RNA sequence: UACCUGGUUGAUCCUGCCAGUAAUAUAUGCUUGUCUCAAAGAUUAAGCCAUGCAAGUCUAAGUGCACACGAGU
RNA sequence: UAUCAACUUUCGAUGGUAGGUCCGUCGCCUACCAUGGUGACCACGGGUGACGGGGAAUCAGGGUUCGAUUCCGGAGAGGGAGCCUGAGAAACGGCUACCACAUCCAAGGAAGGCAGCAGGCGCGCAAAUUACCCAUUUCCGACACGGAGAGGUAGUGACGAAAAAUAACAAUUUGGAAUGAGUGCAUCCCAAACCCAUGGGCGAGGACCCAUUGGAGGGCAAGUCUGGUGCCAGCAGCCGCGGUAAUUCCAGCUCCAAUAGCGUAUGCUAACGUUGCUGCAGUUAAAAAGCUCGUAGUU
RNA sequence: UUUACUUUGAAAAAAUUAGAGUGUUCAAGGCAGGGCC
């Protein structure tokens, strides 16, 4: 009798073939592309992904007039427009099927500081944010892994104490001029 | 018999291994080999010596 | 054919019950036997003390003397034949020694050129055998 | 910079208390002790730096912002009997014993063996 | 992801099993820089145990001449 | 599980009458009577690496396997048996015996139950600290006060799970620029301490503050590379590699799914439509009883 | 004459799972909080 959780669970699935030639490459080309860190992170937006395909098709076998169809499809639809994976326009669990493992990749916070040009590349967009730089509404966030909203995309910038920023500069930018 | 074990292993010159240089690792490693298997492109294979 | 009448959950039942027995991988996993001739009775890994050396040869068409050693069990007190894997590594075993030993490779099956060695040593005087191999723990 | 808000208030007059979430901010400041933070907020409500007690406080990720829990009491008299022993502990004042608590248990076992006025003298 | 591949032959199509593949959970091997969680003598022995502890309890309110401290705790 | 087919009662087995007994019903027990009750729809007997369930793992669906394990219920406190007290115990961190085991004796006697919390031995393939405290959570009593190894916290911990380094921006090798991990103070935190987290300060260019683990014949992503070892030593889950030009072994370089994890052994799941209800097969590959009758069962 | 079958509601512990809601910096999770004296 332990006042703890034991609730846990997995984020990535090992794919059936290990040596699979074609897709070793398709995985290897998003590694490049959006700047991950090993095969786990595909995996892994792959995993959160197939969720929610999932979770969309067995709503998609039930009765339109179904109450539980209405609510939780409706639900699903608001949580994907809402991080800006899915439009507005295509508000519908048809096109939950049609969404790819890129669609997930472009609202990751390294690929959206990217985009913003506050980063040079997209490799240097992760030790961006492993540094402690990129805020949202004045929250800094320290992991890439992060995913933003629509509600915040507009709100992506430089902390308040980030030499980038506006505040006091960093570690090397003193040790240099006090030597000189 | 049993009067061999280590035949090939004790025949063998111990030659040591050479120092080379420290390989990249982690993203680093992935990064590299993303741009020279995609990007730096000039059938082959990867390890094919002659 | 196979009787489909909505009243048939007990023969249909009853029918596959007694037909799982004919299944080898079944048969083996739910009766007493299988499990008290298998020397570990039912362990992945074993203690033991090295009592022999002995160098099996390898079955035709290939020739080659296999480095096991004759290891009784301390669990139990069988005896049985661990296969040195690695290349003179039969020299680094100690005589009267415990050794932990585990499978080798198919489960209750003679791996390879070897005529029923069908265990391998993990571990020798309580250091892993792959250690010796490496130069790591010297002992 | 260094600023309390209290973004909720209530007063249940139970305990005596006026309940509220005491939020400070510490733009470049690392969670300032609470003896600045009492003293702040007891002209905050015209009130004295001994019967406002505070606790729960936690700076988030990067800092900025730490919020927490804050109560105030009538007068320090009435405060020692309504808070915890440990609050007043933290405090000057109210040192607690600090012996053992296994001591103690060992000396309650050996006196339970003896009856009659001799086991005052057995624990000694 | 509602997936298979090697092996009977001079070669072929099959039956068919073995082996390969991926999680899972125990052990173990080598390795191991950071953080947040978290199982942990169940498996053979509900085998056997050194020492210590784990239920005692006093309020303005059943009974109050230890003077240890001075009516009262 | 039929290589358990009949089973239950000359001591209740089934039922009937009366009574006893218990808080109460009752073959619960006693006495008189009946020959009943259960059973192929699997009783009875035996086995279980059987505590049951909520659940866990894996699964297209159908399923397979697991559930000692923090919740609920039950069971037990070395094995039994019999009790005291109490509203409630057949209580064992309470007794009375016997059995098993064992301690102190001055040898007359006396006192023992860690499947409570730590710890030790043994057993093993297999599993932590004789650690800190009643603050949370609550529980117990005469109770605001006192008590709780129940619990909470910390140490050990690669069970397992979630985040996440070993560079980056530049140059054609040198410039700064950005940051902890680590290392040293306050504060916060905490019942105290501790991991953090934060404020400044001290803090990396072979940024040596450096990543290994199985591999590189096929299955199955990666070298007829280099040298010797020559059916020997070995490699190999399988097929297969060595009998003096080995792409397999004995080593380097390089390369490859990798990755702070990765191999190995064993259980188990998918693979397996090789247990087929969905969904397999029975002319010749394993297979329709030699043939017919025939109840239960099934339709 | 009454069953099997289907549908509805209460019942069919909590936890877990599915799963609405909430930026624990994200996530595993938790059942808790953005902003106006």
């Amino acid at each position: 009798p332990v006042a703890k959780t034991w609730v846990c669970s997995k984020t990535y699935v090992t794919p059936r073939r290990p040596f699979e030639k074609s897709r070793l490459d398709q995985e290897l080309r998003l590694i490049g592309e959006y700047g991950l860190r090993n095969k786990r992170e595909v995996w892994r937006v792959k995993f959160t992904l197939a969720k929610i395909r999932k979770a969309a098709r067995e709503l998609l076998t039930l009765d339109e007039k179904d109450p539980k169809r209405l609510f939780e499809g409706n639900a699903l639809l608001r949580r994907l427009v809402r991080i800006g994976v899915l439009d507005e326009g295509k508000m519908k669990l048809d096109y939950i099927l049609g969404l790819k493992v890129e669609d997930f990749l472009e609202r990751r916070l390294q690929t959206q500081v990217f985009k913003l040009g506050l980063a040079k590349s997209i490799h240097h967009a992760r030790v961006l944010i492993r540094q402690r730089h990129i805020r949202v509404r004045k929250q800094v966030v320290n992991i890439p892994s992060f995913v933003v909203r629509l509600d915040s995309q507009k709100h992506i910038d430089f902390s308040l104490r980030s030499p980038y920023g506006g505040g006091r500069p960093g570690r090397v930018k003193r040790k240099n001029a006090k030597k000189a | 018999s049993l009067a061999r074990a280590g035949k090939v292993r004790g025949q063998t010159p111990k030659v040591d291994k050479q120092e080379k240089k420290k390989k990249k690792t982690g993203r680093a490693k992935r990064r590299i080999q993303y741009n020279r298997r995609f990007v730096n492109v000039v059938k082959k294979g990867p390890n094919a010596n002659s | 054919g196979k009787c489909r009448g909505l009243r048939t959950a007990r023969k249909l039942r009853n029918h596959r019950r007694e037909q799982k027995w004919h299944d080898k991988q079944y048969k083996k996993a739910h009766l007493g036997t299988a499990l008290k001739a298998n020397p570990f009775g039912g362990a992945s890994h074993a203690k033991g003390i090295v009592l022999e050396k002995v160098g099996v040869e390898a079955k035709q068409p290939n020739s080659a003397i296999r480095k096991c050693v004759r290891v009784q069990l301390i669990k139990n007190g069988k005896k049985i034949t661990a296969f040195v894997p690695n290349d003179g590594c039969l020299n680094f075993i100690e005589e009267n020694d415990e050794v932990l030993v585990a499978g080798f490779g198919r489960k209750g099956h003679a791996v390879g050129d070897i005529p029923g060695v069908r265990f391998k040593v993990v571990k020798v005087a309580n250091v892993s055998l792959l250690a010796l191999y490496k130069g790591k723990k010297e002992r | 910079t260094v600023t309390v808000r209290t973004r909720k208030f209530m007063t249940n007059r139970l305990l005596q208390r006026k309940q509220m979430i005491v939020d400070v901010l510490h733009p470049g400041k690392a969670t300032v002790p609470k003896t600045e933070i009492r003293e702040k907020l007891a002209k905050m409500y015209k009130t004295t730096p001994d019967v406002v007690f505070v606790f729960g406080f936690k700076t988030q990720f990067g800092g900025g912002k730490t919020t927490g829990f804050g109560m105030i009491y009538d007068s320090l008299d009435y405060a020692k009997k309504n808070e915890p022993k440990y609050r007043l502990q933290r405090h000057g004042l109210y040192e607690k014993k600090k012996t053992s608590r296994k001591q103690r248990k060992e000396r309650k076992n050996r006196m339970k063996k003896v009856r009659g006025i001799k086991k005052a003298s057995v624990g000694a």
